[PDB]
RNA sequence: AUUGGAUAUGCCAUAUAAAGCGCUUUCGAAGAGUCGAGUUGUGCAGCUCUAAAUGGGUGGUCAUCUAA
RNA sequence: UUGACCUCAAAUCAGGUAGGACUACGCGCUAAGCGCAGGAAAAGAAAAUAACCAUGAUUCCCUCAGUAACGUGAAGCGGGAAAAGCUCAAAUUUGAAAUCUGGCAACAUUUCUUUUGUUGUCCGAGUUGUAAUUUCAA
């Protein structure tokens, strides 16, 4: 059995079109969600900064985004991750603040019943 | 210490129908089992039927449901 | 086989006269039927639609989880357990739970008689937690009979293995 | 006075609304050095305005440093019992009504699982008892207190007498000591109190006839209700051991058309003073309050002083009395009479007939069962009653274990005792 | 700017945080209701044949034999210690009312 | 309410109450067919926590398996073939003796409108859930193949991955 | 995009709710007997506060009645 | 000609409703012939025994998870 | 003598559903045999790693690494593709089974006279528990 890679450029194209399809659907908003900055978990890589999964509940509380409305504006929430140091908290609280600085959220239609 | 001895039954070589024994209910508990606070809902008119009354009223207003007088007079 | 004391205690049920008196009081506090309840709601719904406060009801409490929570709340004044639940484990603890929590209980005949009271096919257990002030004496008289005719009686027979 | 003091606008505005704009002698010698940050070792009598003495400068420091709940607790106040702590917490709520510093109270007998949930949110003004604070200090993860700057001790003599000698010593080690303001406070100046000051305060501190009724617990309220009905046209003041107990009893007695005033009010110091002044002005009336609320207040000419709940400080109570005195004594508490024999206090026994006790218990229980706010007040009054009883200084006299809870809850209006933790 | 930097480094200055306890860690804490339920069911259900043997061995002060049976029965000394302590409490409670 | 009492009673299985019931019920179960319908679960608490709701569309079937594959796995499969118009939900041990192990199987009717309209059990109507027991997709099927999360738990190995540029 | 979103907010900017006949008579009847400032005593009443609303829901009813 | 998700707008809207987040002198349930142990066959299965509640699992007293 | 419930039956009663074929790729039992699926399947929101400044469902790719381990042969980390979270059981709605299938009668609707619903009513299911609320992140 040999796995042959003749579809390496046909995969590349298909993934671009899936990105293009994803935009066509939600084109005013980014094709990817925002991610936190986390430090890799070892003595070898702990000096790097890499993308995490989602923001902690302490980070969202401090920024001002409740865990319910966080996902609706494309802010992932990782309940598993936590903040053992203040550096990670303030690094990612600022990240949410900057993202909200550039956010234009378009109003939705709200039910307004005639009576009380 | 240990004496490294061997027990009288060491492997190294009765009322099958007893009466009920009340070791726990022999004394009566004085207080409720739960300390959860009482909700206000038990001291107020039910919101289940208030929800049901309001959606019965809507059908009466829209004529989906024959009123008690109209239904009673229809039976005659 | 030899029936354990916790399963043999159900063979000594409540007698003729006391059960008849118990069910007489229960039938004055039957819950309200599905057909009647609708009629009461459409009467109130029609009143509010044309143009527009009530009193708390008084009915016997049923349901296994509901009643067991009422015993543990020290709210049930009288607990009536069917004697023929098909999986007996459903009520096997109810006499001992009632003993622990100081509630008068009785093991009465047939789930259907308890079932009839509450407009159901079958009721595993029934509890009386509150009665109208007019009938406080009747419930007190019945509870005394249950103590005398069920708890005072047997008593030793529930600790002996049956069969 | 208050205007002379340089407290911030929010503190000044609250102080005017909370109480008056004056300054007592105890305050006049305590606010200045506490505001400056110097250690204060005061010795003031009970009810001399000590609560505000260590509160206004402390809250001002909290505003001055601009503390936030994410910074943990910056102030800890230690009180010996729950009743004194609750009075302090009630006053602190009024003072912080205009500020933005979170406040909270951790006392024994409360909900530890919920107390810890409060702490991890940051409690910038903490009122505590020595027994429970050590538990939260050593056993709660998430409690930030390294940013502490002010420590206040209230009635240190009672703290050492009640049996917190080792509890304080353990707390000092855990609590930070560098650049932290401490303010001890105890009228007594015993050697052990000085030892606590040496281990806590920084060097160079700034120095500053009886009548009883033997009544079973079940009929305690019924006897009281009949007695109040009999003496409707007299000036009667009744002392209780809980502000939650007095709230319920006043609420219950107002429900059954026996209008009674109270110093409880709505935990508003202005309302309590207004009620007390009016009661003093009125020649006839009935008022219910606690010993702590009446502590430091001049008792007017009152025909009947009723001690419905045992006092917390028998040593102070015997001198407190020095019209007619009354004592609702339980058959399990007859040993308290022997204490008065040891204190050389004259007393006489009052007897009542079982026929005249207004047996409204069946109706009384129906009211509490039917009503919601009555049931919650009754439940909380019953809970706080027991907790004060278990926290009494006289273990040999007032034994909670020897108390029967079924009869106690019958007086409060319960067929069965509610489920309260300890 | 709303972008992420990947690699490099960050200020090694550290400030520890005291995180509160998670609700998942609350497992294994005995409840007042669950303690009540387990005591009721312990009484109602009766005892296993091996639990009766253990209780009679404890009754005759044969503790060494009682622990040998429980450890062989359950499968560990840790389980045996809890079973012996639970059944000994039952014996004392029954002996109060028997 | 009483479901907490039922589960703590189920823990004690050699107890006097449970041992008498296990012996008696094993006798009555042996007098029936190998696979027979049950009016109601004999352990309503275990059925309820495994997914059984007392509503139309749910079915309980009792089966006996010769003691000494997993017996619980074999109970689900044989009941699955018997009631082939039903999807198997779950299965739980109820009784045993020297010869037989007795299991009760919760099955749902996928063609019943009360199941087809409950969004909580809707998911089993989809054809990807035909014969979940036949594919090791139930609780005891998943455990049998060591499906789980951890360090305790084939094409990828033997292949030679030859990339385009190499 | 920014302006249309702001303008669309202005169009759908009346989040505030009017009262109904039942709500208005409920709060008004409580107001006439207890006043317009003592909501705590309003809540503790049971004869008039049949639905057993807390003082915070009574305040919203009172605040909402004016508009 | 069939439909997607949106937009504008009309008419209805059972809101006496339902939520999010402030606070707590109140509470906070968590899956058993399973886990585990002994022994055989290929973690899994068979057979014998069979649990616990700050417990249990898994890692280095601590950490970390929270099965059936 | 009647009725209620229970358990077991009968019907060419009404409405359904299962089988057999394909099987490149999937998942099982035991290359072959046997069983069962889909447009993917399986897996999946930690009884997971780690020992760090910690990470964060699953799957896939690269690397780790032909390394460790005991010729077999990984995995944590790291780079990437794609990203999405949730539902119950266990707590009384108890001031009200608030829940649901079906029959009948209307009405609406259609990839469609072929589809799919709404409202009303009656029986049945269900208190041995159907809804709402809650899922530990609470």
């Amino acid at each position: 059995y040999v796995k042959t890679w003749f579809n390496q450029p046909g995969r590349k194209l298909r993934r671009r079109q899936a990105r293009q399809t994803k935009a066509a659907k939600i084109a005013p908003r980014p094709v990817e969600a925002i991610r936190p900055a986390v430090k890799p978990p070892t003595i070898r890589y702990n000096m790097k900064v890499r993308a995490g999964r989602g923001f902690t509940l302490e980070e969202l509380k401090a920024a001002g985004v409740s865990r319910r409305v966080a996902s609706t504006i494309g802010i992932p929430v990782d309940h598993r991750r936590r903040n053992r140091s203040e550096e990670s908290l303030q690094r990612n609280v600022e990240r949410i603040k900057v993202y909200l600085a550039h956010l234009i959220v378009f109003p939705r239609k709200a039910g307004q019943p005639k009576k009380g | 210490e240990i004496d490294a001895g061997y027990s009288s039954d060491s492997s190294t070589e009765f009322d099958p129908y007893p009466d009920y024994d009340d070791f726990f209910t022999n004394t009566v508990r004085e207080t409720p089992l739960s300390s959860a606070p009482e909700p206000k809902r038990r001291f107020a008119p039910s919101k289940h039927e208030q929800k049901r009354i309001l959606q019965l009223a809507y059908a009466i207003r829209k004529g989906r449901i024959l009123t008690s007088e109209q239904r009673a007079e229809r039976e005659r | 086989l030899k029936v354990p004391p916790a399963i043999a205690q159900f063979q000594k049920t409540l007698d003729k006269n006391t059960a008849t008196q118990v069910f007489k009081l229960l039938n004055k506090y039957r819950p309200e039927t599905a057909a009647e309840k609708k009629q009461r709601l459409v009467a109130e719904a029609e009143a509010v639609a044309n143009g527009k406060v009530s009193k708390k009801p008084y009915n016997v409490k049923y349901g296994l989880n509901h009643v067991v929570a009422l015993i543990e709340a020290k709210k049930a004044k009288l607990v009536l357990i069917a004697s023929d639940v098909d999986p007996i484990e459903l009520v096997v603890f109810l006499p001992a739970l009632c003993k622990k929590m100081g509630v008068p209980y009785a093991i009465v005949k047939n789930k259907a008689r308890l079932g009839t009271v509450i407009h159901q096919k079958t009721a595993a257990v029934l509890a009386v937690t509150e009665v109208r002030e007019e009938d406080k004496n009747e419930l007190a008289s019945i509870v005394s009979a249950v103590d005398a005719n069920f708890s005072a009686k047997y008593d030793e027979s529930r600790r002996k293995w049956g069969g | 006075k208050f205007s002379d003091l340089q407290l911030s606008e929010n503190i000044q505005k609250a102080i005017k609304e909370m109480g008056f704009e004056t300054m007592t002698e105890i305050q006049k010698r305590s606010i200045p050095p506490l505001l400056a940050g110097r250690d204060v070792l005061g010795a003031a009598k009970t009810g001399s305005g000590k609560t505000l003495a260590f509160l206004i400068p402390t809250i001002e420091m909290l505003y001055a440093l601009k503390f936030k709940p994410r910074n943990g607790t910056g102030v800890i106040i230690i009180s010996p019992t729950r009743e004194l702590a609750l009075q302090i917490f009630g006053v602190a709520k009024e003072l912080l009504k205009y500020h933005h510093q979170t406040f909270g109270i951790v006392i024994g007998g409360a909900n530890r699982r919920a107390e810890a949930d409060k702490l991890v949110k940051g409690v910038n003004l903490l009122v505590a008892t020595p027994g429970r604070l050590l538990d939260h200090l050593q056993n709660t993860k998430g409690f930030v207190f390294r940013n502490l700057r002010s420590l206040v001790i209230d009635e240190a003599d009672r703290i050492l007498e009640i049996g917190f000698e080792d509890e304080m010593r353990q707390i000092m080690k855990i609590l930070p000591s560098e650049n932290r303001q401490t303010l001890l406070f105890s009228a007594t100046q015993t050697t052990k109190v000085e030892d606590l000051a040496r281990i806590s305060l920084k060097p160079g501190p700034l120095y500053v006839e009886q009548g009883y009724v033997v009544v079973d617990s079940d009929k305690r309220f019924l006897l009281l209700f009949s007695f109040l009905k009999r003496n409707l046209k007299k000036k009667v003041i009744v002392f209780m051991s809980s502000c939650a107990s007095v709230k319920y009893m006043a609420e219950l007695l107002n429900y059954i058309d026996l209008p009674v005033l109270d110093l409880h009010g709505k935990q508003k110091q202005q309302r309590r003073t207004n009620t007390f002044f009016e009661f003093c002005n009125a020649e006839k009336g009935i008022l219910l309050c606690t010993n702590v609320a009446a502590r430091g207040l001049d008792i007017p000419a009152v025909d009947w002083i009723v001690q419905y709940d045992p006092p917390d400080d028998p040593r102070d109570y015997i001198h407190r009395v020095g019209g007619k005195s009354l004592m609702f004594l339980a058959p399990s508490e007859l040993g308290f009479l022997r204490y008065l024999k040891t204190a050389k206090v004259s007393l006489n026994e009052f007897e009542f007939p079982a026929n005249k006790v207004a047996n409204v218990q069946s109706q009384l229980e129906k009211l509490v069962s039917k009503n919601y706010y009555l049931q919650q007040s009754a439940k909380d009054g019953y809970r706080s009653y027991l907790q004060a009883y278990a926290s009494y200084s006289l273990k040999s006299i007032f034994d909670i274990n020897k108390l029967d809870l079924a009869k106690v809850a019958k007086s409060f209006g319960f067929a069965h005792p509610p489920n309260v933790n300890i | 700017a709303p972008g992420l930097v990947v690699g490099l480094n960050k200020g090694k200055t550290l400030t520890k945080r005291q995180l509160p306890e998670r609700p998942s860690r609350r497992k294994g804490h005995l409840s007042k209701r669950t303690a009540f339920v387990r005591s009721i069911v312990r009484e109602v259900a009766g005892f296993a044949p091996y639990e009766r043997r253990v209780m009679e061995l404890i009754r005759n002060s044969q503790d060494k034999r009682a622990r040998k049976l429980a450890k062989k029965r359950l499968g560990t000394l840790k389980r045996a210690k809890g079973k012996i302590e639970e059944l000994t409490s039952v014996i004392q409670s029954s002996r109060l009312a028997h | 309410g009483a479901y907490k009492y039922l589960e703590e009673l189920a823990k004690k299985k050699q107890s006097d109450v449970n041992l008498f019931l296990s012996r008696v019920r094993a006798w009555e179960y042996r007098q029936m067919n190998v696979i027979h319908r049950a009016s109601r679960p004999s352990r309503p608490d275990k059925a309820r926590r495994l997914g059984y709701k007392a509503k139309q569309g749910y079915v309980i079937y009792r089966i006996r398996v010769r003691r000494g594959r997993s017996a619980r796995c074999t109970a689900e499969e044989r009941v699955g073939r018997y009631c082939s118009n039903l999807r198997v939900l779950n299965s739980y041990w109820v009784n045993q003796d020297a010869t037989y192990k007795f299991f009760e199987v919760i099955l749902v009717d996928p063609s019943h409108k009360a199941i087809r309209r409950d969004p909580r059990i809707n998911w089993i109507v989809n054809p990807v859930h035909k014969h979940r027991e036949s594919r090791g997709l139930t609780s005891i099927g998943k455990k049998s193949r060591g499906i789980g999360k951890g360090h305790r738990f084939w094409l990828r190995h033997n292949t030679l991955s030859l990339r385009r540029y190499r | 995009l920014e302006e249309e979103a702001v303008k669309k907010a202005a169009r759908q900017s009346n989040k505030m709710l009017p009262l109904s006949a039942f709500e208005h008579a409920y709060i008004q009847r409580l107001i006439n007997k207890y006043g317009t400032e003592d909501f705590e005593s309003m809540a503790k009443d049971v004869k008039l506060n049949s639905k057993l609303f807390n003082g915070s829901k009574l305040k919203n009813l009172y605040i909402r009645m004016k508009a």
